[PDB]
């Protein structure tokens, strides 16, 4: 199922590569050492309310 | 926004409202960056000379976070025709940077393919803006939102008296009195993803609004996303 399969665990993206799941994520945002989770660069990133 | 509710502190921080010389809002856009508003391409022939607000919920109290902005350049997709109302896009670039805080932060762009597939087979998006409550209304002072259901394409094409071309997609209900309506064009339709909001469309048109057997109409966001980019080069 791959990113069939809940987004493949990915907070954004989610890319089928050689049957493989690749993560990535919105601009302003980098990739979590665990290769899933999206990371706010900067304050008030996109497309997050302001609280 | 007919039906719905109001934006609460924070919650559509990417709102932003075209305002006519006399200060009136004619209609909406989505903020991208610091320098680039989303906005529909039919509103430009909607006004002489505009400029863009950001940071309102309420046109008629100052909040403290409103600030107004002038469009140093209009790039509209040179496709559009209003007999059809294909291509419906157009990208502002502001003169001066919007400072994001409090009820003023960009929507996220997404990649073309993920969004189809994971954030437009979701159950709803979500529509906002300061346009008409109702068909025949006035515009609201305050900014709302509205959840509306993803709606089927066969669905849409059959419902419609004109043409849905591959740059439009359809979401709100049959019957249910909620939708989009005049005022709101050009303005956001997001989808939330984990708790995270990207751009999926622009408000586009409609035949009134909320009409029994009709649905709001939205440009296809995805099918411009490297048109988009380009622009903001
Ligand atoms: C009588 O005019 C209106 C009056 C009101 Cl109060 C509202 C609207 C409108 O655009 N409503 C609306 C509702 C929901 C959404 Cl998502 C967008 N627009 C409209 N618009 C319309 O009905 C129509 S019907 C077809 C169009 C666009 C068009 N012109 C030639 C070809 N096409 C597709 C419009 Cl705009
Ligand atoms: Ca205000
Ligand atoms: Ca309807």
């Amino acid at each position: 199922k791959l990113c069939s399969l809940d987004n493949g665990d990915c907070d954004q993206f989610c890319h089928e590569e050689q049957n493989s799941v690749v993560c990535s994520c919105a601009r302003g945002y980098t990739l979590a050492d665990n290769g899933k989770a999206c990371i706010p660069t900067g304050p008030y990133p996109c497309g997050k309310q302001t609280l | 926004i007919v039906g719905g509710q109001e934006c609460k502190d924070g919650e559509c921080p990417w709102q932003a409202l075209l305002i006519n010389e006399e200060n009136e809002g004619f209609c909406g856009g989505t903020i991208l960056s610091e320098f680039y508003i989303l906005t529909a391409a039919h509103c430009l022939y909607q006004a002489k000379r505009f400029k863009v607000r950001v940071g309102d919920r309420n046109t008629e109290q100052e909040e403290g976070g409103e600030a107004v902005h002038e469009v140093e350049v209009v790039i509209k997709h040179n496709r559009f025709t209003k007999e059809t109302y294909d291509f419906d896009i157009a990208v502002l670039r502001l003169k001066t940077p919007i400072t994001f805080r409090m009820n003023v932060a960009p929507a996220c762009l997404p990649e073309r393919d993920w969004a189809e597939s994971t954030l437009m087979t979701q159950k709803t998006g979500i529509v906002s803006g300061f346009g008409r409550t109702h068909e025949k209304g006035r515009q609201s002072t305050r900014l709302k939102m509205l959840e509306v259901p993803y709606v089927d394409r066969n669905s849409c094409k059959l419902s419609s008296s004109f043409i849905i071309t591959q740059n439009m997609f359809c979401a709100g209900y049959d019957t249910k009195q909620e939708d989009a309506c005049q005022g709101d064009s050009g303005g956001p339709h997001v989808t939330r993803f984990k708790d995270t909001y990207f751009v999926t469309g622009i408000v586009s048109w409609g035949e009134g609004c909320a009409r029994k057997g009709k649905y709001g109409i939205y440009t296809k966001v995805t099918a411009f996303l490297k048109w988009i980019d380009r622009s903001m080069k």
